[PDB]
């Protein structure tokens, strides 16, 4: 239930 | 053994106070009259030759120091000017400065045979003071064209600036320096 | 006398404009005419002249909860750009 | 880098 | 010992080169300048470097670490 | 397609302030700010996985802003203009070196 | 005459207390005719002084021979606000020069009356006389007889009664050679390191503290007043044309008896030193080489010194120099291989070190004639010492480079035999001895 | 032709342009200038070492020779003026020889230590050797040497390299202010010292490594580490101070190896202060790396980042909406701050500034907190008054630019505030408010100079911002503005400089502070990156978390520690003093765990419930156009449209208190620095 930039961030500093 | 840079001493360092005396006061006054009080800096070659006067023939670096701020520049400038001109001693000197070993003009008519009598009658090496602290020997820098005379300067120095002579003695011979040596240790001035 | 109670309807009000086109001349007139009186009775809130080369004439109002309405200034004249003002103050406020 | 005696 | 060397050095059996080279006495020279080649045979050496002497602390060859000193003065 | 949406520079390297020659101006080059590099724990070496690690600092150049551009939009990649900034000839004298600093004050 | 040039008379010699025989202040001074009617000198103005220098053909007197009168004129005509400042060379200390320094023993009123007439003709409000630093002696004279100007009104607020202000200060150096060329001299007069100024800007235009600034000889401007009472067209009388004048010469070296003489212009230099010096010690055929003026001019051989005036444009068409007419002479028992190399090491030593030719080809030109002394070196170095001295040349900012360059150039040009006997003997010895 | 380095020519007028030609070819230049200015206008490059176009001229190199019809001898380019009709010839035989002889003189006493030189790979020397004279040398005699000299921690001295260009000592003179480098001596044995020992303490110390062309003087911190052509170069600007100076950053992997400045002729001119140049040591040093949760014990635990944006949501969300503070560190981009202002707004708080003086003041006006001049601009004053500001050590540039002006114009410096060391003449008119009192009253030399100036500049600084009698100050200065015509449609001399990086667009975007002592009542305090702040006035219960690179007592105290990047490893925006706005660009990766300041905020606030409009950088700037539209026009210059005339009249009374010092230690500003080793060793000798 949370946005792609949630996880983005949860995996690294480089999208 | 003149250095480029200074490395502090116990009497040549810039802690130690350095003024012009009193009776030198007139004197500085009337050298910076000669110039636009904007263009103090102008007197630096005679402050300097007066403070060199006063100090016995020699420029500690609190001399220069005081100069700089008689004419109100950096002291580095006033370095520039002590170091670039030879006339300048930066080390002890003795009461009466000998100068010897002139150039081309005087080597041509054998000037270099009165130097090694010179050291080997005050028995010490060129460029240090005897024990007594009455003479030194320097590198004389020549004029003229050598004609009459090997010949050699002497400066002294041993009654500050109102004694202050710089004179030249032609016919120079080894006896005749040591001669020369003599009456200066006695006070009487060498004829000239 | 809304003039008098900007404070209290908003937290900050913001006007942006361009420094040169005629298209900002009406409320860069509007600012230089109205801002002495509106500062002076609300010195405690922020209104904040941004000034940029290529912006269209806009003017924003944050409330609680930073809610934010905008008003477009363009083609609007020195005195219903106070309208616009005194609409954000009484409403939505 | 510079040694602990100013070597290179 | 320093951490210059302990960065690629593990092995303490041998002296390191900075200590090596430390242990050499300054080679005195009569006069205020020598030229250091780093080997008898210059070919074999490096690049020539002129050193003075000028100064009363040890003057060093910024190649090999040789140290020199004014003899007299 | 994954590479081909990345966001790049387009600027003109500056002049070194360590040498006064100026030869090495008036090239344009892509930057693809390729920041992401670590430690190889092995020995220590620098490691990446970025394909476009060095080819815009070593092979691709560029002559003129506009065929920078050029390329860069048939790529369809996101660029960003930055001008570079070029100094200002002013009138110099040597004389000046010896002005008159006027009657003293 | 217009055919043969020499013999000057006392009638016509303008420093007549060269010799010292007299008393050279100011009672004598008058009693001699200095200081006779400046004021009429001076009322007739800037441009009648200007006009009759240039009449006279007064060249400077310091070693480059430029008109004088056109000099003064480059003087502004009107003030920008800025002062005019006249400065005096006394900082001969080119070796065998001596001249300036007998001018200052001996005639110190004639300096400084010639220094209020160029002030005048330059339109300048004070004068600065920067001595040599050794001079000490002789700048205490001078500073007497400043003191005796300035009592007697000749000097300061209304000199001479003629309404005209002019200061007149000296200064001294702290002694160094390089401070005699005229752009180190004004740095040095600034407080700063004797370094010269690259031109354009000339003094003319921003000389002493970035004013209009004429920098002129002793010789030169002592001469002044008596050529401008006694008439520019006597001056011109003696002398060829574009040569025109009296000059103090000084011969030293090998000559029976060496002494200082006032001459006419473009005399003969065997003349010279056979008429004052009692010939070359051992006779002519003993001559060798002679350095015409000063140690900054190229030597010319034996030959060349047979029939050569004593001219700038005798000696310039010889490749060598009138300079500071310091004729230098050297029989056959001269080495004359050593002489240049210690001017060499006088030019290393003296040089300011401003400018890389001069800094660094100076000690390297010394190096290779002290190599070439002795003989060690190869055939092949003449050709590299030439091209050293060449790349010298032309390429510094004073002339002192070029001065360094000359003596060498001329050794290569007429000795080159003696350098070459002297490398192959010290080739077969070490070709025997190991 | 394109001139050499794309250099742009100014005319003042065409009426006042001369013809000149360089090699057969037509160029018009301006009068007044040289002959090797005319030929980098026609494109043809000239050697040179002493030549340096922001210095004096010294013509002593002489590699600059070119040949001039009708002229006797070669002809030094860097000091010729140039003539109309001139004919300039670069290429002649005469010109080539001459640049051989001279190159042969310059490497006769050069020592042979290229492999240990730090100049290798970089050096005009070794270009211009290959390039010009490609002659065999034949130089076989003794080479002189020269002893090396103590000059401090920074700059590192290898004297037998140097060519006696005097381009330091020059630099030290003209430009640094403060001399202490001089050239002893005569001769071939001539020396660059100080004479007496002492260390270059100028905060432009760093600079003589940048113009010395060989590697007599190297940067002592970077010595042997790297090889230029091993480097990457990253073109950004700078965050010390708030000049925001164009620098370039040289890596080699993940670590910046050094600082070199960047030309921008609008802020710094290639030169850069000691702190930008070495301050990039503390970039690997007490990095925060890794979230951390303080544990039972009262110690430090790494996490992950889901549980420490858990743990913080969590808590903010049990406190009052007047309770929560957010605090912008002085190192803080605009994006970030935008982004933790609506992040604070919309959980219902108004508690959002940024550290510093300037942390309260009335944004509503631009000019209030802007240097209107333009650091350009004040070359074209005649008289500074300084209020309550050290440049020299809050913006180093702009009081290089003052130093600069004051050299060249003869313009006069009236300075009040505390006793201070300054770089020029300036007098001393007073230490406080009173002093601002008797020059607004009049009857004072400064004061009828101040009128008799026709283009007056007054410089406040944002020290003053804080005080109790803020608006009092201001009012006197706006007055003593006016009555002098200091503010004019063609001239604007009032400003106001500023003293951190991210002050300009803090009070661009609306970051002031309203309560006072709002830190005092505070429950939840967001620190990004705000290490300057003073931590014991927080309240012992309150939940304080920590956002950023490095930091000291602010990391003791917080609960909570979110690691931030670098301004070396992001793209931010920053704002300099005069309104001028500029963006980073990254050169190297991030440590640890890191992220982006404005990522870290929006995924707290997603984490807490608030839903942003932006999940992208673009949309945060989007977002910026609706609050300060000046922020996203980077690189653009505009000026003021309104002044101080719109202000309300203010009656306040006018405190006795003097102005303070803002800037205590020099090197000692930021985080970066006060982890840096260098920084700390010049805190130890340089001051
Ligand atoms: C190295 C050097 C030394 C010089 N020394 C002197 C000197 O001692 N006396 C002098 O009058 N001119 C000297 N000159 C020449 C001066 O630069 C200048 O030409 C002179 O003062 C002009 O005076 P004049 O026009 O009366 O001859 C020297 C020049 C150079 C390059
Ligand atoms: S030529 Fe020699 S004396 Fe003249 S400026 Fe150059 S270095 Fe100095
Ligand atoms: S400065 Fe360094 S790199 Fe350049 S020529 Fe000299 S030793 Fe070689
Ligand atoms: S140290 Fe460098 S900048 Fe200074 S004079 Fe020597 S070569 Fe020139
Ligand atoms: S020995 Fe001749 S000048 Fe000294
Ligand atoms: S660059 Fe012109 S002489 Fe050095
Ligand atoms: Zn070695």
């Amino acid at each position: 239930g949370k946005t792609d930039f949630l996880k983005n961030f949860y995996t690294s500093n480089y999208f | 053994t003149a250095l480029n840079y200074h490395l502090d001493s116990p009497d040549n360092k810039p802690d130690l106070p350095w003024e012009f005396s009193e009776a030198n006061q007139s004197k500085v006054k009337e050298i910076l009259s000669y110039y636009p009080s904007n263009y103090k800096q102008s007197a630096v070659i005679p402050l300097l030759d007066l403070a060199q006067q006063q100090n016995g023939g020699w420029l500690p670096v609190s001399a220069m120091n005081a100069v700089a701020k008689v004419i109100e520049v950096a002291p580095i400038r006033v370095y520039e000017v002590a170091t670039f001109y030879s006339m300048f001693n930066r080390a002890k000197v003795g009461k009466y400065h000998l100068l010897v070993c002139g150039t081309t003009p005087c080597m041509i008519r054998g000037s270099r045979d009165i130097e090694s009598a010179l050291l080997d009658h005050l028995g010490v090496k060129r460029g240090e003071v005897t024990k007594d602290g009455l003479f030194s020997v320097g590198e004389m820098e020549c004029m003229g064209c050598c004609v009459n005379a090997p010949m050699i300067t002497v400066a002294d120095y041993s009654n500050g600036s109102e004694g202050y002579t710089y004179n030249y003695f032609e016919d120079v011979t080894p006896e005749k320096v040591v001669e020369i040596v003599e009456k200066l240790r006695k006070g009487e001035k060498p004829p000239h | 006398a809304w003039r008098g109670s900007i404070s209290k309807s908003m937290k900050e009000l913001r006007i942006l404009l361009c420094q040169s086109s005629p298209a900002s001349a009406p409320t860069r007139t509007f600012v230089e005419k109205n801002y002495k009186d509106l500062k002076s009775l609300n010195p405690k809130l922020p209104i904040l002249i941004r000034e940029c080369s290529g912006v269209q004439p806009q003017m924003w109002a944050r409330y609680d909860m930073g809610v934010e309405r905008c008003v477009n200034l363009d083609g609007l004249t020195e005195p219903q750009i106070l309208k616009a003002l005194e609409n954000l103050v009484k409403s939505g406020a | 880098e510079e040694r602990e005696d100013g070597s290179r | 010992v320093g951490n210059h060397t302990a960065k690629w050095m593990q092995d303490r059996s041998k002296k390191s080169p900075m200590e090596l080279i430390s242990e050499v006495p300054p080679i005195k020279v009569d006069g205020r300048i020598v030229a250091c080649e780093g080997d008898t045979n210059p070919a074999l050496g490096h690049p020539i470097e002129f050193i003075c002497l000028d100064l009363n602390e040890p003057a060093i060859c910024k190649y090999c670490g040789l140290r020199y000193v004014q003899d007299h003065h | 397609e994954e590479h081909l949406s990345r966001k790049v520079i387009i600027y003109s390297p500056a002049r070194t302030a360590t040498q006064s020659g100026s030869g090495k101006l008036g090239k344009w080059k892509i930057n693809f700010v390729s920041t992401l590099k670590w430690e190889n724990p092995l020995m220590g070496w620098t490691s990446t996985g970025d394909p476009y690690a060095n080819v815009g600092d070593s092979a691709l150049a560029f002559d003129s802003e506009e065929a920078a551009k050029s390329f860069a939009e048939r790529h369809g990649w996101d660029y960003k203009v930055k001008k570079p900034n070029t100094p200002l000839l002013k009138v110099k004298s040597y004389s000046d070196n010896f002005k008159w600093k006027g009657n003293p004050q | 005459e217009k055919t043969h040039f020499g013999g000057l008379k006392d009638e016509d010699r303008i420093f007549t207390n060269l010799y010292g025989l007299h008393d050279p202040f100011l009672k004598g001074a008058m009693k001699r005719g200095d200081w006779h009617r400046t004021k009429d000198l001076v009322l007739k103005g800037t441009d009648w002084i200007v006009n009759e220098m240039k009449k006279s053909g007064l060249r400077g007197r310091g070693g480059a021979g430029f008109p004088s009168g056109l000099k003064w004129s480059f003087m502004p005509k009107v003030s920008d606000g800025r002062p005019s400042y006249l400065v005096v060379n006394a900082d001969e200390s080119e070796p065998g020069t001596c001249k300036d320094r007998e001018i200052m023993r001996h005639d110190p009123h004639k300096l400084l009356e010639g220094c209020l007439i160029a002030g005048v003709g330059m339109r300048a409000s004070a004068a600065y006389i920067y001595i040599r630093g050794e001079y000490v002696n002789e700048r205490l004279n001078l500073e007497k007889a400043r003191r005796e100007a300035y009592a007697a009104g000749l000097l300061g607020k209304n000199a001479c009664g003629s309404g005209y202000d002019f200061e007149v200060y000296i200064h001294f150096g702290a002694g160094a050679y390089i401070c005699g060329e005229e752009t180190a001299l004004l740095e040095s007069l600034e407080g700063k390191q004797g370094k010269p100024r690259l031109k354009p800007p000339f003094p003319a235009n921003a000389g002493l503290y970035g004013c209009p600034t004429t920098v002129t000889n002793v010789e030169t401007v002592a001469v002044s007043p008596t050529i401008l009472r006694r008439g520019p067209e006597w001056f011109s009388s003696f002398g060829r044309k574009n040569n025109a004048g009296t000059k103090l010469f000084c011969i030293s070296g090998h000559v029976n008896k060496p002494c200082t003489v006032e001459e006419e212009m473009s005399i003969p230099l065997k003349e010279l030193i056979e008429r004052h010096c009692g010939g070359v010690r051992g006779g002519w055929d003993n001559l060798l080489a002679i350095i015409p003026g000063g140690s900054s001019v190229p030597l010319i051989p034996k030959n060349i010194c047979e029939d050569v005036l004593m001219d700038f444009d005798a000696l310039k068409a010889v490749q060598s120099g009138l300079g500071t007419a310091a004729v230098i002479v050297m029989d056959k028992s001269t080495d004359v291989v050593d002489a240049i190399a210690r001017l060499s090491y006088f030019y290393k030593h003296e040089s300011c070190g401003q400018c890389t030719p001069c800094r660094e080809g100076t000690g390297w030109l010394w190096m290779i004639m002290e190599r070439m002394k002795v003989g060690n070196a190869k055939l092949e170095e003449i050709d590299m010492l030439q091209e050293v001295t060449k790349q010298i040349e032309g390429h510094t900012i004073c002339a002192l480079g070029d001065a360094a360059a000359w003596p060498v150039q001329g050794l290569i040009r007429h000795f080159r035999p003696e350098l070459e006997r002297r490398i192959r003997e010290r080739a077969e010895r070490e070709l025997l001895q190991a | 032709r394109n001139p050499v380095g794309g250099a742009r020519v100014h005319f003042s007028n065409p009426e006042d342009a001369i013809e000149v030609f360089v090699d057969g070819y037509a160029v018009k230049v301006p009068k007044g200038f040289t002959v090797l200015q005319a030929c980098e206008v026609a494109g043809v490059d000239i050697p040179r070492f002493c030549y340096h176009s922001r210095l004096s001229i010294a013509g002593n190199c002489r590699m600059c020779l070119v040949e001039v019809e009708k002229s006797p001898k070669p002809v030094a380019s860097c000091a010729m003026p140039a003539l109309p009709g001139m004919k300039i010839k670069t290429d002649t035989p005469i010109a080539k020889k001459a640049r051989e002889g001279v190159m042969e003189f310059l490497l006769m006493n050069h020592p042979l230590d290229c492999p240990i030189c730090d100049q290798g790979g970089e050096c005009d020397l070794q270009d211009q050797s290959m390039a010009f004279g490609s002659d065999r040398g034949r130089f076989t005699e003794m080479k002189r040497s020269v002893v090396d000299k103590n000059l401090g921690p920074l700059v590192k001295t290898v004297m037998t390299r140097c060519i006696q260009c005097t381009r330091c000592v020059r630099f030290a003179s003209e430009v640094a202010g403060v001399q202490d480098l001089g050239i002893l001596g005569r001769g071939s044995g001539e020396e660059i010292g100080t004479y007496v020992e002492k260390l270059m303490t100028s905060e432009l110390s760093g600079n003589v490594i940048d113009i010395c062309p060989v590697g007599a003087l190297t940067s002592k911190p970077f010595a042997f580490k790297a090889r230029n052509w091993e480097l990457k170069a990253t073109e950004t600007i700078d965050v010390s101070d708030a000049v925001g100076s164009n620098i370039r950053v040289d890596s080699r992997g993940p670590e910046v190896m050094r600082i070199i400045p960047r030309l921008n002729e609008d802020i710094n001119e290639e030169w850069i202060s000691d702190k930008t140049r070495f301050c990039y040591d503390g970039l690997k040093r007490q990095r925060l790396s890794d979230p951390m949760i303080r544990d039972s014990d009262g110690r430090f635990k790494a996490v992950s980042w889901r549980d420490a944006l858990a743990v913080v949501g969590d808590i903010i969300h049990q406190v009052k909406p007047d309770e929560i503070v957010g605090v912008a560190g002085q190192l803080s981009d605009a994006e970030s701050m935008m982004v933790l202002k609506d992040f604070v707004n919309r959980m219902g708080s108004d508690n959002v500034w940024c550290e510093g003086t300037a942390a309260g003041v009335d944004a509503d006006l631009r000019y209030s907190y802007l240097m209107n001049t333009s650091i350009s601009g004040l070359e074209n004053a005649d008289l500074f008054l300084l209020i309550g500001t050290q440049p020299r050590v809050e913006a180093a540039m702009v009081n290089a630019r003052i130093c600069k002006t004051v050299r060249a114009s003869n313009a006069k410096v009236g300075y009040v505030g505390p006793p201070a060391e300054f770089n020029y003449d300036c007098k001393h008119l007073g230490t406080g408010p009173d002093t601002l009192k008797e020059i607004a009253e009049g009857r004072h030399p400064f004061c009828t100079a101040l009128k008799n100036a026709k283009n007056p500049a007054i410089i406040v600084g944002a020290g003053l911002f804080n005080r109790t009698d803020k608006n009092a100050i201001l009012s006197s200065v706006e007055s003593i503005a006016q009555a002098n015509n200091v503010v004019r449609p063609d001239w604007n001399g009032l400003n106001f400089l500023l003293q951190y990086a991210a002050q300009a667009a803090a009070l661009d975007l609306g970051l002031i502070q309203q309560s006072a002592k709002a830190l005092e009542s505070a429950k939840f305090v967001y620190l990004m990156g705000a290490d300057d702040v003073n931590v014991d006035k927080i309240p012992k219960d309150a939940f304080v978390v920590y956002q950023g690179h490095h930091g000291d007592k602010a990391v003791y105290r917080a609960n909570v520690i979110l690691p931030a990047s670098a301004f070396t490893e992001k793209e931010g925006t920053y704002e300099n003093t005069e309104g001028f706005t500029q963006q980073t660009v990254p050169a190297v990766p991030t440590v640890g765990d890191a992220r982006d300041d404005w990522k870290i905020v929006r995924a707290l606030s997603e984490v807490s419930g608030v839903k942003l409009p932006y999940n992208s950088i673009e949309g945060v700037r989007s977002r910026i156009k609706s609050v300060a539209p000046n922020l996203v026009h980077t690189d653009e210059r505009e000026p003021a449209a309104f002044g101080p005339s719109l202000k309300p009249e203010c009656k306040e009374a006018m405190s006795t208190t003097p102005f303070q010092t803002v800037v205590e230690n020099f090197y000692m500003t930021n985080s970066i620095t006060r982890a840096s080793k260098i920084m700390a060793q010049c805190s130890a000798v340089l001051l």
